[PDB]
């Protein structure tokens, strides 16, 4: 419950200082003052278009070593537990796979951005 | 031993990064096996009371088990303080 | 592919379904069916061309959404009943969706769609894998939770799937399309028998394996996808053609080969539970399956179609490669109705 | 039951239903996979947590690594289809019929 | 200067004393002088319950002793 | 089908996540324990076909543990009583159930 | 670079042995609290049996009370077929109270921070 | 009965999806996602589970930024669909938010069997259990017992993350 | 009561914002062997004022291309989430007790990526753009790594409750147990808050003014003021984490004044990285996480898992 105050106290700062900006300055806006910039120029092609993104196979990647953190995340409470051989067992193969997975990666030249 | 010698000279000289995760890793891996105080820690989780001890209805036939706290039998937490 | 990843990935399909097979517990029979298709996705496309890219995709397409049906499907159960063992399902909810998503992983009618595309879309390799050992694991589930489910779902679709079968069938050349057809109807006959006996099921799926293996093992050693391509096999090799042909008629369901057992298992099985009606649909309806297998044992064996003058150059060689269980697997899709009573040891 | 849960469950069936409707971009229909994942999470929690079943407060942790496995097949596939034709649409796939 | 540059470092050090200092006068203000309690767990927040309803005026921080059993 | 692997060679595989009542972490006990142990001594081995007959007074009360719907409906009924009566003065709610209470330890 | 590695290491081994010092204290000073825990326990233990009773049989005196007029109703019925005690839902406690007492006996806790 | 928070965390809920199940440009279809995706944080940290929360909440972080990447790669049209760009969207969007008030009216002010039961509504307070015991979170007893109780779990996780790099990297290959 | 403590601790972070802005130009200054600001105000005490007096005063713009409620909410996201995260850090208490601060401070960082994606995107413009997608390369090249350091650290810790960490270095700072996860762990959040050498989403000399060069008056004011205030939280978190001050429960003011001055320290830091080095190029940053951290972060987890069991010095509060 004061964590709900706390968001709605930033989040109305941040909106009020967003109308202020927008409502107590004058404003003069026509076509060209508004136009895209492109350093001195008019864009060719749209921004819209697609953009090739070259690391696109380390952000598939990220995905599966991002699940490997929460796996590990509960190492901490983990470590309270009776059967320490068991579960100091368990953690070591779980880190180990993550670096055989990128091990595997590595050498198969998967962390090599596109050309 | 001399075709790794001149390995491990080249890993040096070329990748100390690895070099040094893979001793990290393997002394990780195989120390907590050679140590005499991974049992202190087993032992240590296992005296931590998380939930009440429940007392046992005595029978006449429990020769070790106290009917007190301070009663000397039961398990003893002396080798803890010393630790 | 590298072929130690190649033999990594066979062995992650077979160890998910084996998961599927040994578990007791729901979520472990949930990530047997998730590991065996993150495996199976690569092996699709192992000869890359956009035709296996289309068909790897609507395959994900389609299983993905059986396993989110699936999980749900778990879900409301243990909602239900804090249980997790997969025994009997508890609310009839959940199990109207469990058999639906195991019907779209089986490819059951209505759901029948993905089979023929993505059996025509990979190679004959893959289309054997597809064909044959991706059935195993959502036929174990249903023969598990079998007392459960509802007769009058099951028996519509498994209808549909026989109907559709042979419907579809009817209209093919290639090859794989003609194979996607006939597994739709045996799936349909192998579900129709489900909620009375499972070991007729495990009967109609072990004899309906052993032919599909014949048959695909027989396509790839003449090296044929389509019906006039196999047309000439006769002018190469005669004895794969006459073997093609007797296990057409196996497949056909004709006395006295194998193929006939499982229909006539099935049948008498039926009429024990008091349902003449279903069977005399099923049989007379698998009469179009046995018509295109005929039609394309006219056009291969029975007859003699022109050939090429090429030819000649490939009389001069034998074949590099040669399948050690292709003999036995032709002799036990067709010489095997003797021995019937062995289906005692199934149960 | 509790109102929680049918919003939950009506979840389920709108992300359901958004996958089975398709449009033109693939990428929607990925979106649409994971909201049914986020929506079985959700259920599955609360449903542990009520009855206080403690060793299955691991099982979404498991489906959260199985949902993003299958995230990460779903996107690779969508490179291939996008380097075939340009394009994730949905309609360029129809060589293959049945 | 270089020491001109020390003005805004302690500028910036008072307005960074303020939040710790703002927040430890208004919890002893607000707990009866007396470092407010941690509830990090369900047994401490049944000792709160219990020491709200003991109380006698709704308030946890006040504290009953001895003085109480007669 | 299901070949049991874990009973041939004893192994507990997963057999330790499919009950409730089967020791959790901290012997910390599920919400339904006492009502599962029963439903499931209650039917254990007698079969699927008789278990669903002749213990489904257990599985009932399980149930009802699990979702409570008959307790939401008694108290839901009671609730409505008092708002009728509350509505025409009929019947005062005590001071007790008002914020007026003697609280104790 | 030896000396660089040496001194790192020297580091590394003085902060191992303080914290397995400063570990093995905390874990002392753990149990010491959890035992305080321990002998109180049993009080607490007795006083809210006795205010859960008290609860349910203020509700039951009050359900008695609302109940009289509707024509087929037992005062005070289980919904359960067995006869042993079931631990009392959280709405049957706090069912006829003001919605203060009910937030705080639902969120009180969660809420706290 | 008390403050409704969670019915309102949940119709919220319930909007982000209709958000994103209505199919308009992928940059706006993962905006809802995440909301939805912290509002569902909010539904189960007010049931007492902290870390699977604040977990699906971060992991869905992660996955919606690789979308966004994604999207801008090969999702990209001229002009991107918002929710009342186009008639199909935005009659997907109404039917949807029209048809979760139909199912919370129909359910709130009478008691239906919708599809699977039925429910009064009486907010979520009342299926709680009033239990007063310990020095620890339970769930996170339970998911740190994955390492002692969950060795197989552990082990077919591995194995599936494992493969997943290695059917990636085969899968992207070309050729 | 409790809003007042929400003022008390927002009004002052802000100030703190803006004079950090006037220290930045100064110590660059003297680094560079000129003064910085010096006229407005004794010693340039006024400078911060008069700059945003004129940013609120300045015509904001809305591009014609623009996607204009994308465009609007993404200041407000970051400034707003800015501001949240401060909310947990016990200075020795903090305004919110969590749990799980730790995991809550991951989660809200995580999530204040976002609006660099979305602002570049609403834009519309092709350099807003580039600087977006480079914000998800540098998402894709540390979050991992960080994740991963946070844990290790942390298993010495026993949880996730930020103020456990002043009763875990009652004694020595936790630098002296972990300085390797430290060097990693400052570099990480070195690319984290988009500072220098890894400052790359604003590409000042490649692509302008990267994600906000469309960004103008107080819009734009806000952008900053959050990527201030980050810098600063983070600093405070890296002391809190690293360097834990002794504290004295009748004297939290003690504690106070120690905190400060080493988040003072290290935010110093920061500027003096930014004076003395040159820009990593975007994929060598990926390279430089994902081939030297997390080799060394995997190895360094194993190690910080065995090592309280090898030792028997496993902490408390399962
Ligand atoms: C009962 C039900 C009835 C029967 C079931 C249905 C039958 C359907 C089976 C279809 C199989 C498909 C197939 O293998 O190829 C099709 C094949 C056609 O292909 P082809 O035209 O001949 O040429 C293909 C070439 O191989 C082109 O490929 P290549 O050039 O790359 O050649 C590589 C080749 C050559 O291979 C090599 O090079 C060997 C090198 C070794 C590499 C080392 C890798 C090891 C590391 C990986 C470890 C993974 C462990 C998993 C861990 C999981 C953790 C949970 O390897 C292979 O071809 C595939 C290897 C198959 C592996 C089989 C091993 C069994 C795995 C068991 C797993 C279960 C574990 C326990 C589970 C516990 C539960 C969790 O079909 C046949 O040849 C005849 C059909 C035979 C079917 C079986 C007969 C019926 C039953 C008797
Ligand atoms: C039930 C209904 C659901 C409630 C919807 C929420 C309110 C949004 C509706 C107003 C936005 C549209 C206004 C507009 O078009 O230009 C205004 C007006 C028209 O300009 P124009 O050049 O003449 O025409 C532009 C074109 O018409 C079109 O130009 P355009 O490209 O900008 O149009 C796109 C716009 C048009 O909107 C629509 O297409 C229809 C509106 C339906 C959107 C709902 C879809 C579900 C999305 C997720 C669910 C969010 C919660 C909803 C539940 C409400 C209860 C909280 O769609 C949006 O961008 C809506 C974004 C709202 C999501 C805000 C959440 C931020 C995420 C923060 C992180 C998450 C943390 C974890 C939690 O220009 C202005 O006045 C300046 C901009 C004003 C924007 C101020 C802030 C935007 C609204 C705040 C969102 C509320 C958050 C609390
Ligand atoms: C190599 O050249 C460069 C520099 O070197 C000379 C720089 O410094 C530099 C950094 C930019 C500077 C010019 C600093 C600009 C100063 C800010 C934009 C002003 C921000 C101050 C306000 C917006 C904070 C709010 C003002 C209040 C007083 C705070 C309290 C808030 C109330 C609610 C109370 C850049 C980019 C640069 O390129
Ligand atoms: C730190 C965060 C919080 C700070 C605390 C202060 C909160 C500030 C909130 C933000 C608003 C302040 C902006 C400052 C300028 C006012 C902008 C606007 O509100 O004024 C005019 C509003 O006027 C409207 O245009 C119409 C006037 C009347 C409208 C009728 C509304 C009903 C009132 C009935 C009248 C009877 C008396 C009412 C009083 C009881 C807009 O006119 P416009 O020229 O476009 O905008 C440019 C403003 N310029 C000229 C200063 C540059
Ligand atoms: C017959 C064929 C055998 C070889 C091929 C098998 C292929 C599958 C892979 C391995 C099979 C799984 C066997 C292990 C099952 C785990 C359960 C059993 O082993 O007990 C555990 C024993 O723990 C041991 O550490 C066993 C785990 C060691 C396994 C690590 C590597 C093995 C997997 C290798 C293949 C996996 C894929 C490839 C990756 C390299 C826990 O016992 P414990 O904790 O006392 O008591 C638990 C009860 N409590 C909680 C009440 C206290
Ligand atoms: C409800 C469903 C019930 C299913 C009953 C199926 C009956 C089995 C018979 C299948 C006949 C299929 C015929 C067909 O599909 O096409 C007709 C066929 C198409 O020629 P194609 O070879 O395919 O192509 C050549 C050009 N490229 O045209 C013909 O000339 C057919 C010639 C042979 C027809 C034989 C029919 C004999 C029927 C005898 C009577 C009993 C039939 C079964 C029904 C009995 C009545 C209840
Ligand atoms: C946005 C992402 C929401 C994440 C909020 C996390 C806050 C948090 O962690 O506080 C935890 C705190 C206490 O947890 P413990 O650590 O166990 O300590 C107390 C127990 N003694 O839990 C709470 O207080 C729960 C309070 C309600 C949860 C808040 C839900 C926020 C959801 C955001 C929705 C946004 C508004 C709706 C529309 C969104 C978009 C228009
Ligand atoms: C004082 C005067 C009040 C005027 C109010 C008008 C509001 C409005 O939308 O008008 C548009 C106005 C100015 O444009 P013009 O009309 O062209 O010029 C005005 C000068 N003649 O635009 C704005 O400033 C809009 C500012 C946003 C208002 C605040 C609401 C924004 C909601 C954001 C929600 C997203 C939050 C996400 C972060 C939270 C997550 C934890
Ligand atoms: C048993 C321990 C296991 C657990 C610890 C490890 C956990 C994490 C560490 C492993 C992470 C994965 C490592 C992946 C290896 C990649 C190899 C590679 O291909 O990189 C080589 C670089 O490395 C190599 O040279 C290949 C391997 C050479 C040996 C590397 C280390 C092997 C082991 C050395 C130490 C042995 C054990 C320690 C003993 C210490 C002495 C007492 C090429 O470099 P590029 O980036 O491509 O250069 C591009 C520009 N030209
Ligand atoms: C008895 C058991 C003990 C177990 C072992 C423990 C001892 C470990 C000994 C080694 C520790 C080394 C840790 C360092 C981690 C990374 C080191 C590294 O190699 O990174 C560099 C790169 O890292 C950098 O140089 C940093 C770049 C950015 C610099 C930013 C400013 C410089 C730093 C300022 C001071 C740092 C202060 C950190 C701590 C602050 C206090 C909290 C590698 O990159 P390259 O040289 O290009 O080679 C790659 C191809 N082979």
């Amino acid at each position: 419950m004061n964590i709900m105050l706390t968001l709605l106290t930033n989040v109305t700062l941040a909106s009020l200082l967003v109308l202020i900006a927008f409502w107590l300055p004058q404003l003069n806006a026509y076509s060209e003052k508004t136009s895209p910039y492109e350093c001195g120029f008019d864009p060719m092609g749209s921004a819209r278009l697609p953009f090739s993104m070259k690391f696109f196979l380390v952000a598939i990647t990220f995905l599966l070593f991002d699940l490997e953190i929460a796996l590990l995340l509960p190492l901490p409470w983990a470590s309270q537990t009776n059967n320490l051989k068991t579960m100091l067992t368990m953690a070591l193969f779980l880190l180990i796979l993550l670096a055989a997975s990128l091990a595997y990666e590595w050498t198969q030249k998967g962390l090599e951005w596109a050309e | 031993a001399g075709r790794i010698a001149s390995f491990l000279k080249n890993a040096w000289a070329k990748e100390p990064v690895l070099v040094a995760s893979f001793a990290i890793g393997g002394l990780a891996i195989i120390l907590p096996s050679l140590s005499p105080y991974t049992n202190y820690a087993i032992r240590i989780n296992r005296a931590t009371p998380y939930n009440y001890p429940v007392p046992l209805r005595d029978d006449g036939n429990m020769p070790d088990v106290p009917s007190h706290p301070q009663d000397p039998q039961g398990p003893s937490l002396e080798w803890l303080k010393n630790l | 592919m590298n072929p130690i990843i190649y033999t990594t990935l066979i062995m992650t399909v077979m160890s998910g379904t084996m998961l599927v097979m040994i578990s007791s517990h729901w979520l472990l029979i949930w990530i047997g069916f998730e590991m065996n298709l993150l495996a199976m996705i690569p092996v699709l496309m192992k000869n890359f061309n956009p035709r296996a890219t289309e068909a790897a995709t609507k395959y994900f397409l389609t299983q993905a959404t059986a396993s989110m049906m699936l999980m749900m499907a778990i879900i409301i159960n243990l909602l239900y009943s804090g249980q997790w063992t997969i025994t009997k399902m508890f609310n009839p909810v959940a199990m109207t969706m469990m058999t639906m998503a195991l019907a779209m992983k089986l490819g059951l009618s209505p759901f029948h769609f993905w089979v023929p595309e993505v059996t025509q879309g990979i190679s004959l390799q893959a289309g054997l894998l597809l064909l044959t050992w991706q059935k195993l694991a959502p036929l174990s589930v249903l023969c598990q939770i079998s007392q459960s489910i509802n007769p009058n779902l099951m028996l519509t679709m498994a209808m549909l799937s026989i109907l559709i079968g042979g419907w579809g069938g009817l209209n093919q050349t290639q090859l794989r399309k003609i194979m996607a057809y006939s597994s739709i109807a045996h799936m349909g006959w192998m579900t129709a028998v489900l909620p009375y006996n499972t070991t007729m099921t495990i009967l109609n799926l072990l004899i309906y394996i052993t032919m599909t293996l014949a048959m695909f093992m027989l396509l790839i050693h003449s090296s044929a996808t389509t019906t006039l391509s196999l047309s000439h096999t006769w002018n190469k090799m005669p004895v794969i053609t006459s073997l093609m042909m007797v296990t057409l008629l196996s497949m056909g369901g004709l006395p006295p080969l194998s193929g006939f057992m499982p229909k006539w298992m099935i049948i008498q099985e039926m009429t024990k539970n008091e349902s003449i009606i279903m069977p005399t649909l099923m049989a007379m309806t698998a009469l179009l399956n046995l018509y295109f297998y005929m039609r394309l044992a006219y056009s291969s064996s029975l007859t003699m179609f022109p050939s090429t003058n090429n030819m000649k150059m490939k009389w001069q060689f034998e074949h590099t490669k040669q399948m050690k269980l292709l003999p036995t697997m032709i002799v036990l899709s067709t010489l095997v109705l003797p021995m019937t009573p062995a289906l005692s040891s199934l149960n | 039951m509790p109102l929680v849960y049918m919003n939950i469950i009506m979840a389920f069936a709108i992300a359901l239903a958004g996958l089975l409707m398709y449009r033109s971009h693939l990428m929607s229909s990925l979106l649409c996979l994971e909201g049914m994942m986020l929506s079985l999470f959700i259920m599955s929690t609360l449903i542990i947590l009520n009855t206080h079943f403690t060793l299955a407060n691991m099982m979404p942790i498991i489906l959260l690594v199985f949902a993003a496995c299958e995230a990460a097949l779903g996107l690779s596939l969508l490179v291939m289809v996008s380097n075939t034709y340009g394009t994730d649409y949905v309609q360029n796939l129809n060589l293959l019929q049945c | 200067m270089w020491f001109e540059i020390l003005p805004g470092i302690a500028v910036m050090a008072a307005c960074l004393f303020i939040p710790g200092m703002a927040t430890a006068h208004i919890h002893k203000f607000t707990n009866g002088g007396k470092e407010k309690r941690v509830a990090h767990f369900s047994y401490q927040w049944n000792l709160m319950e219990r020491d709200r309803r003991i109380s006698g005026v709704n308030r946890y921080h006040v504290t009953k002793g001895l003085e109480n059993i007669d | 089908p299901f070949f049991d692997v874990q009973k041939r060679l004893g192994l507990d595989l997963d057999r330790w996540m499919t009950i409730q009542s089967a020791e959790q972490p901290h012997k910390i006990p599920g919400r339904c324990h006492a009502f599962e142990k029963e439903w499931i001594e209650c039917a254990h081995g007698i079969g699927g076909i008789r278990a669903e007959k002749e213990c489904k007074i257990e599985f009932d009360d399980f149930v009802e543990c699990l979702l409570r719907q008959k307790t939401m409906k008694r108290l839901s009924a009671i609730k409505r009583q008092r708002d009728k009566l509350i509505k025409e003065g009929k019947y005062t709610p005590p001071p007790h159930h008002l914020g007026k209470e003697d609280p104790r330890p | 670079g030896y000396s660089m590695f040496a001194v790192g290491i020297g580091t590394l081994l003085f902060g191992y042995w303080s914290m397995m010092k400063w570990n093995r204290e905390r874990r002392r000073l753990q149990i010491e609290d959890f035992e305080a825990r321990i002998a109180l326990m049993p009080l607490f233990q007795a006083e809210k049996d006795r205010r859960v009773l008290q609860m349910l049989r203020e509700n039951l005196e009050e359900e008695a009370i609302i109940m009289k007029d509707v024509p087929d109703w037992k005062v005070g019925e289980s919904v359960f077929h067995t006869t042993r005690w079931v631990t009392p839902m959280m709405g049957e406690l706090y069912g006829l109270r003001t919605n203060e007492e009910i937030l705080s006996a639902t969120y009180g806790f969660i809420w706290y921070t | 009965m008390t403050m409704y928070i969670a019915f309102i965390l949940s119709t919220i809920f319930v909007i982000g999806f209709v958000g994103f199940s209505s199919k308009p440009s992928p940059i706006y279809g993962g905006l809802g996602l995440i909301v939805s995706g912290g509002v569902g944080c909010g539904i189960v940290l007010n049931f007492g589970g902290s870390f699977l929360g604040l977990m699906v909440f971060l992991i869905y972080l992660g996955g919606m930024l690789v979308v966004f990447g994604y999207t801008t790669a090969m999702a990209t049209e001229m002009y991107p669909e918002v929710w009342v760009s186009n008639k199909t969207v935005f009659g997907a969007f109404v039917s949807g938010l029209m048809m979760e008030f139909c199912m919370v009216y129909y359910a709130l002010k009478e008691e239906e069997v919708e599809i699977i039961f039925k429910f009064n509504g009486l907010g979520d307070w009342v299926i709680y259990d009033t239990g007063d015991s310990g020095f620890f979170s339970e769930e996170a007893m339970g998911i740190a017992a994955l390492y002692s109780y969950g060795t197989w779990l552990v082990i077919v996780t591995g194995w599936s993350l494992l493969i997943g790099v290695v059917v990636i990297m085969e899968i992207t290959r070309g050729n | 009561m409790f809003m007042i403590n929400i003022l008390s601790l927002i009004i002052p972070i802000l100030l703190a914002v803006a004079f950090l802005t006037l220290v930045e130009r100064k110590v660059l200054g003297y680094m560079q062997l000129r003064k910085g600001p010096n006229v407005v105000g004794p010693y340039g005490l006024l400078q911060p004022i008069a700059d945003a007096l004129k940013l609120f005063t300045k015509e904001p713009l809305r591009p014609a291309t623009s996607s204009i409620s994308m465009f609007i909410i993404a200041p407000i996201l970051a400034l707003s989430l800015a501001l949240t995260m401060w909310v947990p850090l016990p200075m020795p208490y903090p305004l919110i007790n969590m749990n799980l601060g730790v995991l809550f401070m991951l989660a809200m960082s995580s999530l204040a990526v976002y609006s660099i994606l979305w602002s570049g995107w609403a834009s519309n413009s092709k350099y807003a753009l580039i600087g977006a997608l480079r914000a998800v390369a540098q998402t894709i090249s540390y979050e991992v790594t960080l994740a991963i350091i946070l844990l290790s650290v942390l298993l010495m810790n026993g949880s996730y409750t930020l103020s456990t960490l002043i009763t875990t270095q009652e004694h020595i700072w936790m630098i002296f147990t972990s300085w390797p996860l430290a060097m990693m762990w400052f570099i990480s959040t070195l690319a984290e808050t988009n500072r220098a050498p890894f400052d790359l989403t604003e590409g000042e000399s490649e692509l302008v003014s990267g994600f906000n060069v469309e960004y103008a008056a107080g819009p734009f004011a806000m952008f900053f003021m959050a990527e201030y205030a980050n810098i600063i939280m983070m600093n405070a978190f890296t002391a809190i984490l690293f360097l834990g001050a002794s504290h004295d429960p009748h004297t939290p003011e003690l504690y106070t004044i120690n905190f400060v001055l080493k988040t003072l320290a290290l935010t110093i830091t920061f500027l003096w990285i930014r004076a003395s080095y040159p820009r990593f190029r975007y994929d060598q940053l990926m390279h430089l996480l994902w081939k030297s951290f997390l080799p060394l972060t995997l190895a360094l987890c194993m190690w910080h898992i065995s090592l309280p069991i090898m030792t028997a010095s496993i902490p408390p509060q399962s």
